[PDB]
DNA sequence: ACTCATGATGCACAAGTGGTTGCGCGTGTTC
DNA sequence: GCAACCACTTGTGCATCATGAGTGATGA
């Protein structure tokens, strides 16, 4: 199964111990979990409507030839497609 | 589909029955429910359990557990099973996670007839013992034979290890040991029930609707365990007394090789393989009224006039 | 030939010798442990593991419930490890001559005026849906609660009017109710007679006989009694809980379950719905302790 | 090519761009990549020798149960062993 | 000791198990914190230069001393893939420390027969179907130039694109037309490919076969093994699919990337490298 | 047969048609491409995708390098695009005859152990940015072989002992206690690279261990952009401020 | 001209403490 | 009694800025 990565930050504090019944946190806001495509949608579809006014960002792996893909809602750093290659953008101030 | 909150999940949101990992457990601590998260709350500092990849919690001696962490721990389809010493001395599910009844329905459809549950009770024993032939064996005779290859089976796991037991048979009822054997044994054996009640629970199969054992309501959950209690638990159980020196924790150690087994076995997509193929189900709303013409009749609906 | 069910919340249970320690805020009560039958543990419960392990020595039925068992959370194993109910009701069900008498009993439950012992399953169904009619129309004429039809959303519950989302409150605490009794009692939710092939079939079934005297009339009077921008499903679970305080309608539905079972009167068990601090003088003297 | 996570904070800011140049930093002081185990033993020595006085914590694809195991050097959480499955320790102050 | 913005080859990927290529265009490659930055005006970008295999510099890209040093450091080849073709080559230190194939190589193009032998092979990898056992050197590049030909117009004409009977050349070859826009982007993309794994494998890219007289003529010869088979048939889909106001360079680089990840262009490189070079 | 070698740092590289523009400290310098030969880009360079477009089109070799060559780092093409010197060495090593010709000609013109591994390292990279500019491969290696850099190994093993040194024991001799002798190694050897000297006798000796006929041999012009203004101005190098 | 290290300097966010409310998550005879 | 929400402090670390020092990663 892939693994799995979500990172919260800014989120109530209920859905930060709500994701730790699926996927454990090694650091603050960070998440890991092995997954099949369905659960993992499922996931980041109760993530989606519980994180409030917060910022939330995942990392699955895909079949690109980095290997993995990105899916950001309402993030400090989006993602930018460099031709068919997922890569952080970080937007400056 | 309707609106997510914490603490409440899904079927769909949740692994597999055969997709999880098989067990914990938790000692001298204190399971409890902050923020939505089951948390084990030692003297040191907090565990995060995840209840949704975890099929069974094993809550040992001192441990003690509230009242919303049981519903969570319902809620993500984990089992309860408080495994204290001399065996396993309580079971807890919640609701269980699959909304479909025929599982349930064959079970009981088997196990009511009487020739029915003598097949399904023959069907275990020839899973158990695939070498032998018995369609001419009876029900007490199986019982018999079960037990005298048990104790056989003991005897030659005792003589290879070279290890002193004392003719005994590990029976969930009032079973009671101090050698590190017995602990062995204990161990592996709880963990092994503990799985067994869960994915029953999972599957909504009955616990009490057995066809091997009777007169308890886990007389189900002793049939399914005794399909793997001497192939696993018991060589494993040997080995670890085998292995155990002086000043060594046995249950720890005990449930590592539990779990090595049980994973290298493939205990849990096995167990799910071997009820589908017990209740003679073959491969393929749930709710629905009964009738006896139109046998199905659809739900939520009113009949005027 | 008694089972106790305990009701148990807003405490810390632990045990001593024999006895469970139940550590309210009004103080310390020190219940036998033979002398419980079924614990409803109640929010805001903290169950130790000896506790639990002496509960389960003596057969006792862990269930965890909500306030008054409006909501089924999980549960132990049986009274007293009894799989008789079991049994029985999965033989009732097996078979078609079997089902159909206790369809037809709990129709008849259903239906205290009227003979339906000769009716057929469609008829049976058309005479409820006759009845839940009639009781909808008339109750909405006795409460002047506007009524045209039972609408609902089982995925939706904030768009509804506010009688059917009383009745939906109402209809699931009963269910929790049912389940807490049933999971007490042994018997399997999921093997329902006329409700079949959901893992709470039989809890449903049950809880029509109820549905029509109980839950119903509570509904249409939370919404009568409701201010707009009021939470109708919290008021509905707290009447129905306030009902389910006095403990007649689970004594009931423990005897209307060995009764639609074919259990022998002789071999019926009978449901003592105990309360700890309001039952101090019935409980002192079978020995069971308290503390201030 | 098992995925491989790495969580830094209060580490010299030389490693934390130097670490995007292996895997692509989703958060601050979080990083995703797909590397086998020669080159994500080879990272976390590097990790090891660069953060001096900080914190990493590394997740990675293992052969559990819950399919990951985790490598943490003077991290906050610790990691513990709940016979043979890996769950994140949380220290109380 | 390990040092940031310093790398081993072992710590780094293997030529095969990495990513293309990567293009940048209007921004500034640049060096913070020891990482390679891709500065725009919106915002910076940190590309993981370990993972990709070349980078191709576009239009209006400023790259540092620093940036480059690093790029070199991970073994990530530069070119400048601007208008008109490739337009500069740029390689670091190579990561493999063995010149087994660079001495190879050599003993193989300097001797005329060892020539003819390579360019033969690499006939019959182009195309298999025909036999050049006793074709010679002047014989192989008309036959290389007709097939060529050959190819292009087949596939203008299964595409319907007009193709003013040509055929893509590093040097110079201009045009606004889009399937000349696709033909030169996927070309370079393959070119810079091609580059990337030859400075990674430490072999000369002066020292061609077919192709002689300048310092990439060895990348032309390597190139040419998939030329034909995988970018020119992308860039006359791309052309033959190409909307209104769609950038043809970004989807030809989209569709080449995606026949490289489909085609394995990158292990099947490497072992065709092992194999014109008879390394057992 | 002029091949300027101008090493450029400190500087923003852009273009002016048909015409790179080095904007140092000291002012802003307008060089026409054709005369660029070797574009040796030190320290604090940043260079222009259209400057580069530019310097490929009129056949330059630029070479990322450190401070006056002491480091390399990365090389773009040759002089000319031309390969004549990289076949020629590739000839003369794969054979025996020739190779056991060229390693005789070497042998014939042929705190204290850091600062000699510095200078070493030091007169590696001078002489790998001599090498990849003019062509050669720094692989092929005659007297060293069997790694990347054996040829840079051999060329700089005709200057060990006579630059490196004497610069190394200098240093060890001069270094105060507590001391990066490293760095010092480095800074004089740069030093003693600023004349350019060096580096035009290791294009000649480059160019004689192939056996280049002198006719069509070409001369490295170690070019300085200020210490030289009056010998560019009538290039038409033009000159701000 | 580049890049890194360093010193202020401020700021967003997390974890803790403190009472206060509630006991919770709502389909199954509705087309 | 338990658990979530909430106010509110308190605090750790990150990002920006300005200044000054180096041109760097050191094997036949």
């Amino acid at each position: 199964m892939p693994m799995t990565v979500i990172t919260l930050k800014n989120v109530p504090q209920s859905l930060r111990g709500d994701l730790t019944r699926w996927m454990q946190e090694i650091a603050t806001g960070v998440y890991v979990g092995n997954f099949n495509s369905r659960i993992r949608e499922y996931l980041w579809r109760r993530v989606q409507e519980t994180m409030g006014a917060g910022e939330a960002s995942m990392c699955f792996a895909a079949r690109n030839e980095l290997g993995y893909d990105f899916l950001t809602e309402n993030a400090s750093r989006s993602v930018i497609d460099y031709d068919g290659l997922p890569l952080i953008f970080i937007p400056k101030e | 589909a309707g609106p997510i909150i914490a603490g409440k999940s899904e079927s769909s949101e949740l692994p597999r029955v055969e997709d999880r990992a098989t067990f914990i457990y938790i000692e001298h601590a204190k399971i409890n429910r902050v923020d939505s998260a089951v948390t084990v709350a030692e003297a040191k500092g907090v565990v995060r359990i995840p209840a949704a990849m975890i099929g069974v919690l094993l809550l040992g001696p001192g441990t003690d557990i509230s009242h919303r962490a049981v519903e969570l721990l319902g809620d993500t389809g984990t089992a309860l099973v408080w495994v204290g010493e001399q065996g396993v001395r309580y079971y807890a599910s919640g609701r269980a996670l699959a909304r479909s009844t025929r599982f349930l329905v064959k079970q009981a459809e088997l196990v009511t007839n009487e020739r029915s549950r003598l097949r399904v009770a023959r069907r275990m024993y020839q899973m158990r013992f695939p070498t032998e032939d018995v369609s001419k064996l009876t029900m007490q005779q199986l019982r018999s034979h079960e037990g005298a290859r048990v104790r056989r089976k003991y005897r030659e796991l005792s003589k290879k290890y070279n290890v002193p037991w004392k003719k005994r048979v590990y029976n969930p009822d009032d079973f009671a040991g101090g050698d590190p054997i017995n602990q062995a044994l204990s161990a592996a054996h709880v963990a092994l029930y503990g799985l067994v009640h869960s994915v029953v629970a999972a599957l909504g199969l009955s616990p009490g609707l057995g066809f091997v054992h009777t007169g308890h309501d886990r007389s189900f959950i002793y049939d399914v365990a005794d399909l793997y209690k001497a192939e696993i638990t018991v060589p494993i159980a040997f080995a670890v007394a085998a292995e155990a020196e002086e000043g060594q924790d046995i249950g720890q150690l005990a449930r590592l090789r539990t779990r090595d087994a049980f994973v290298d076995g493939k205990i849990l997509k096995r167990m799910v393989k071997d009820l589908q193929t017990l209740l003679e189900i073959p491969e393929e709303e749930p709710l629905s009224l009964w009738d006896d013409k139109e046998k199905l009749v659809p739900y939520g609906v009113n009949y005027s006039e």
